[PDB]
């Protein structure tokens, strides 16, 4: 049938399903942005910006 | 709020309004006086009420484990308004070269 590396080619000629998979990818990326921000805020130390800035 | 105004209000009006925590004040109309301490007359303080309106804490400027520099930062009150002291009274005696007030009663503390 369709090997493991061609599996996302079924949505090649289905524009609605293509919009669906693009939406899912966008959802995952936005969720990553939010989750990364939350984790960073959880582990961030805002006390000392001159000797312990964000990049340290 | 003046003491003359607190007498006018009943407990029902004052309850739940935050006016009980507020320290009174002497009116500008009734001012410019002089509470002279006559000899052969022992005097004392009463109703010494202290309302703190600003709270500041000397916090370290950084979370460094060896931080020695500190500055006064403003704070939010977490307890609701029970912080004002009231009812503080005590004698006025000639302990030393001048008069002195000795605190001996009243609410005189607030665990804020
Ligand atoms: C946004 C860009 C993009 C898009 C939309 C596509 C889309 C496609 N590619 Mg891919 N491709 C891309 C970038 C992209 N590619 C890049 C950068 C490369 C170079 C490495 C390739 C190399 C490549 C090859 C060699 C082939 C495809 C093929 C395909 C088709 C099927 C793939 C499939 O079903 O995989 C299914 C994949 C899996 C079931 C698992 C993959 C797991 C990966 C390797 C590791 C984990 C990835 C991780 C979770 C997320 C990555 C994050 C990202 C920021 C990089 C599909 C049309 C196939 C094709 O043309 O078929 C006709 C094909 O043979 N692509
Ligand atoms: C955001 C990323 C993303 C998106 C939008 C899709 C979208 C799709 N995948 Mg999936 N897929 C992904 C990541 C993703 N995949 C990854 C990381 C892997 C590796 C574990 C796979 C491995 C995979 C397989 C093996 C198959 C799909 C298939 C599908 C379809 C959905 C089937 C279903 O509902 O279940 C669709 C084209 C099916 C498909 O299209 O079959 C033809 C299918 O069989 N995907
Ligand atoms: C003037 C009309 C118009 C507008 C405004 C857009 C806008 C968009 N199209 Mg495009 N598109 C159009 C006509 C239009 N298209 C036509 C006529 C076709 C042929 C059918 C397509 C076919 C097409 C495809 C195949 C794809 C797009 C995609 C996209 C989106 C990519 C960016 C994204 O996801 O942002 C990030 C998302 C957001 C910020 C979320 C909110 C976006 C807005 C503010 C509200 C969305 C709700 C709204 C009611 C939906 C209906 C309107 C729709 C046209 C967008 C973008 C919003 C891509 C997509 O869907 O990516 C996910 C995509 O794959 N379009
Ligand atoms: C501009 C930025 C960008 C671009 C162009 C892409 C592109 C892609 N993303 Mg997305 N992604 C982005 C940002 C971006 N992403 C961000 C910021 C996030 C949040 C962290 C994600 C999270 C995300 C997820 C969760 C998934 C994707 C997937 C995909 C692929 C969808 C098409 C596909 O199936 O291709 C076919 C597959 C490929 C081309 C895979 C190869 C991708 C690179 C070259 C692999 C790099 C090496 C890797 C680290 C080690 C692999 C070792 C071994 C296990 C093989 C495509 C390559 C999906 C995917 O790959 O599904 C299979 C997927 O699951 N992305
Ligand atoms: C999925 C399961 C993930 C649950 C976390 C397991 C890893 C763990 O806690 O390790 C925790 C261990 C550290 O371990 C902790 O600290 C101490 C270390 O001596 C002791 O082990 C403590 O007992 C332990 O609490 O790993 C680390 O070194 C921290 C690595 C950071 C791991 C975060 C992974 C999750 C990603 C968060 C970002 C979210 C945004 C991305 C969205 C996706
Ligand atoms: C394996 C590997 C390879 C290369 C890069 C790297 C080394 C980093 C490593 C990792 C790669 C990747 C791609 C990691 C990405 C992680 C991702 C995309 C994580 C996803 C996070 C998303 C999250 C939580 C989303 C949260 C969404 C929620 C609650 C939604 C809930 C909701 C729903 C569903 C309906 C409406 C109401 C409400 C409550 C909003």
């Amino acid at each position: 049938g369709l090997p493991w590396y061609r599996v996302h080619t079924v949505v090649l000629n289905d524009p609605g399903r293509l919009i669906a998979v693009h939406l899912m990818h966008t959802a995952l990326v936005a969720g990553w942005a939010g989750s990364m921000a939350l984790y960073e805020l959880a582990v961030f130390d805002p006390s000392d910006p001159v000797l312990n800035p964000m990049w340290r | 709020i003046t003491t003359e105004d607190i007498r006018g209000l009943t407990y029902s009006q004052v309850k739940g309004t935050g006016l009980a925590n507020r320290c009174p004040e002497v009116s500008e109309q009734n001012a410019g006086g002089t509470i002279k301490f006559a000899d052969d007359k022992k005097y004392k303080v009463t109703e010494l009420c202290l309302e703190p309106k600003s709270f500041q804490i000397e916090e370290e400027v950084t979370k460094r484990r060896g931080e020695t520099k500190k500055e006064f930062v403003d704070t939010k009150l977490m307890t609701r308004a029970t912080y004002s002291l009231t009812g503080i009274e005590g004698p006025i005696v000639f302990k030393d070269g001048g008069l002195t007030f000795l605190e001996k009663g009243g609410i005189d503390y607030a665990a804020t």
